[PDB]
């Protein structure tokens, strides 16, 4: 699964240069008679091929390190254990906010379960 | 085991030489085992065919898969929610897909097995998400027409 | 290479991975000390491997700046997107599915359940950084101190006690000399002090910590730290008051104080470092060096089994009959033991006989059904093998590379006879 993962990243490398959505290096390649099955969106790699190339749009940011250098996650260990203490905090909330739907679900099924389903009115 | 397939879904016509007789043009099927019943004293629909090779066995099992023996769901394999009388052609995969179409899966099901063969007990548990695809599926799949076997959907355990 | 493409993208995968590995860290709780501290060892281990990482990362862009003119170019493209699609045209032969691209390195940043520890720090260990006596930051040893402090001083009239009491005073009037041969075993006490302090905060920026205690050292402390209402401006190392500070400072460049002296700014600025490091050490952990002082009070009051608890932590007839009371050793059979006659041909033909004698190598052969030894049994195998019946197919070829005589060429004889 190596050579389909470098095509991948290569896909995701040609494709991240482009001036505009359909103007890209993949889409003159699928009527240069190259098979790429990989840029149609029912497949299941597609799903990845998006995600590499939003990691190589991401790479390509001005803070990313392109023309710019990071002083704050390099250079102060500080930051980097208030970003993961922000970070704890926000799977602290993502989980509660998970209980409390989850509450909520079986809420509504504890009600849905105790309705009665026998006043049946058309109008 | 590697060499032996496991039979189900077998009905009250098919026999011990019939199986072998039915998996002769697949494979050299050397000999044909059926477990009898201790209260009936009959077969269970679960058997086994001991073949010469591997792959005789191979192509019985991708041959005679899901097939329609006596009017039963016969297939060969290598030898809160309780679903019953399911076909044994399908597999932990084949569930899982057919059951994500009603809700959401938390986890890989099971399906039972007999202590003997170990292809198909009969009966199945799978577990849901959360109670809304339960009853969706108590609701459509208990009841539901499976690959020539009905099957029932039903509640493992439920507080009064 | 695609060093500014790939390369960037994985380091900051790295980067994000560290920081994920850091957060999974922080969020699960603790409940010993020492497993703490050395939670709070790895994470600062990760974090020193994520700078480096990003120093590494921040370095590549001299000839990003010279390439992005090629790579953001509409008029350039698939032409060497195809060249190097039949560069990776190679043969496929490779059968091998490879799914530790980024499962790797959420693996290497996990710890398991029989060790809490990470795979670059799996050979970490806090017994090499803090003594017993500690208690991984708990408490700090002060009986080599000590010891050396009542040496220095060649007097047995200094206990623990006074030595802790002694040691307490941060700007008081000190114990000896400051000329004497007492500040070579205060430096080695500072840097003890700052090693202790080091270990008992991992996380913590030491380097940061450092420049601030060097630039309140230099900015501060050699200005006159220590105001008066000779008593209006003290020096710390001429040991000697001031007039005003136009006095002070006139006498700051003067030739005694510069290098005219045992004590001045040449000679013993390093002492006068290791003095203020020593404060500031004090002054920051305080409150482990009265919990030492705690626990060696607590120590020193109780008895001696209280201090080693705390340095501590039915048919016989028919047996008769049937044939019972006998067995017969099957040596072949795992060297088994089995019951009487009945057994013993049984014992010849089972699961357990069966997988000896294919282990021994010998086939299951119904000739040896009643043998029962080693040397035998190869005996057996050997004699009762393929015997001068049934030869190898019975080869007389007598290929034709004479016509009239030679026949003996066996059938591979003349087959590589007539090959050729």
């Amino acid at each position: 699964s190596a050579f389909d993962l470098d095509v991948v990243k290569l896909t995701a490398q040609f494709v991240a240069r482009n001036g505009r959505q359909f103007l890209t290096q993949l889409m003159q390649k699928e009527q240069r008679n190259y098979q790429f099955d990989f840029l149609r969106p029912q497949h299941s790699l597609f799903n990845y091929f998006t995600k590499l190339v939003e990691q190589y749009t991401k790479i390509l940011i001005p803070p990313k390190g392109l023309f710019s250098k990071l002083k704050k996650e390099a250079e102060n260990p500080r930051e980097v254990l208030d970003q993961v203490c922000y970070r704890v905090e926000w799977a602290k909330f993502q989980e509660r906010e998970r209980k409390k739907e989850e509450e909520e679900k079986e809420k509504e099924r504890v009600a849905y379960a105790q309705i009665d389903w026998h006043d049946f009115v058309v109008v | 085991q590697d060499a032996t397939v496991y039979v189900g879904g077998l009905d009250e016509k098919v026999s011990e030489p019939l199986l072998w007789e039915l998996f002769l043009q697949a494979g050299p099927v050397v000999n044909t085992h059926m477990p009898k019943d201790r209260v009936t004293g009959q077969h269970q629909g679960y058997g086994f065919v001991e073949f010469l090779s591997e792959e005789d066995a191979d192509y019985a099992i991708k041959i005679m898969n899901m097939i329609k023996l006596y009017g039963k769901p016969i297939r060969v394999n290598k030898a809160n929610i309780f679903i019953g009388n399911l076909d044994p052609e399908i597999d932990e995969k084949l569930l899982y897909d057919t059951f994500s179409a009603f809700g959401v899966i938390l986890q890989t099901p099971k399906i039972m097995r007999d202590p003997d063969t170990g292809n198909s007990k009969g009966y199945a548990f799978i577990n849901f998400a959360s109670f809304d695809a339960s009853d969706a599926a108590i609701e459509a799949m208990n009841g539901q027409y499976l690959c020539n076997r009905p099957i029932t959907v039903s509640y493992a355990f439920k507080k009064d | 290479m695609e060093t500014i493409l790939e390369q960037q993208r994985r380091y900051h995968e790295e980067k994000e991975r560290l920081m994920d590995v850091m957060a999974k860290e922080m969020l699960t709780k603790k409940s010993t000390l020492r497993d703490q501290i050395n939670s709070d060892h790895r994470t600062r281990a990760m974090q020193d491997r994520y700078m480096e990482v990003s120093g590494n990362l921040r370095d590549l862009y001299d000839d990003k700046d010279g390439l992005r003119k090629e790579e953001l170019n509409a008029i350039s493209g698939p032409n060497e997107f195809a060249e190097f699609y039949n560069r990776l045209k190679q043969i496929k032969e490779f059968h091998r599915k490879h799914p530790n691209e980024i499962c790797v390195p959420m693996s290497v940043e996990f710890e398991e359940l029989l060790k809490a520890r990470e795979n670059p720090s799996e050979e970490a260990q806090n017994l090499v950084e803090f003594t017993d006596e500690e208690g991984y930051g708990r408490y700090l040893d002060l009986h080599d101190c000590y010891l050396k402090y009542i040496n220095l001083k060649a007097s047995e009239k200094l206990d623990y006690i006074t030595y802790l009491s002694i040691f307490d005073q941060l700007f008081d009037i000190p114990k000896e000399r400051k000329n004497a041969e007492y500040k070579r075993y205060l430096e080695m006490l500072l840097e003890y002090l700052q090693d202790y302090t080091d270990r008992v905060k991992p996380l913590q920026d030491q380097n940061e910590l450092f420049g601030k205690i060097q630039a309140e050292f230099e900015k501060k402390w050699e200005n006159g730290t220590f105001p008066g209402w000779e008593e209006r401006a003290q020096r710390l190392f001429s040991t000697k008051g001031k007039s005003l500070e136009s006095l002070d400072t006139s006498l700051f460049a003067k030739n005694p104080k510069s290098k005219g002296t045992k004590r001045d700014t040449e000679r013993n600025k390093d002492i006068a470092f290791l003095e203020a490091q020593i404060y500031e050490y004090v002054e920051i952990l305080g409150e482990q060096r009265h919990l030492t002082h705690e626990n060696v009070q607590r120590k020193q009051a109780r008895t001696g089994e209280e201090r080693e608890e705390e340095e501590e932590e039915i048919p016989y007839w028919l047996y008769k009959l049937h044939g019972l009371n006998i067995n017969y050793n099957c040596e072949i059979c795992g060297n088994y033991t089995y019951r009487g006659p009945k057994a013993f041909q049984r014992h010849f033909a089972e699961w357990r006989h069966a997988h000896g004698m294919r282990c021994l190598g010998i086939p299951n052969t119904a000739h040896f059904a009643n043998v029962t030894q080693i040397e035998d049994a190869v005996s057996l195998w050997a004699k009762l093998k393929l015997q001068k019946a049934s030869e190898r197919w019975q080869p007389d070829t007598e290929e034709e590379y004479e016509d009239s005589s030679g026949n003996v060429v066996n059938k591979k004889t003349y087959e590589d006879l007539k090959r050729q």
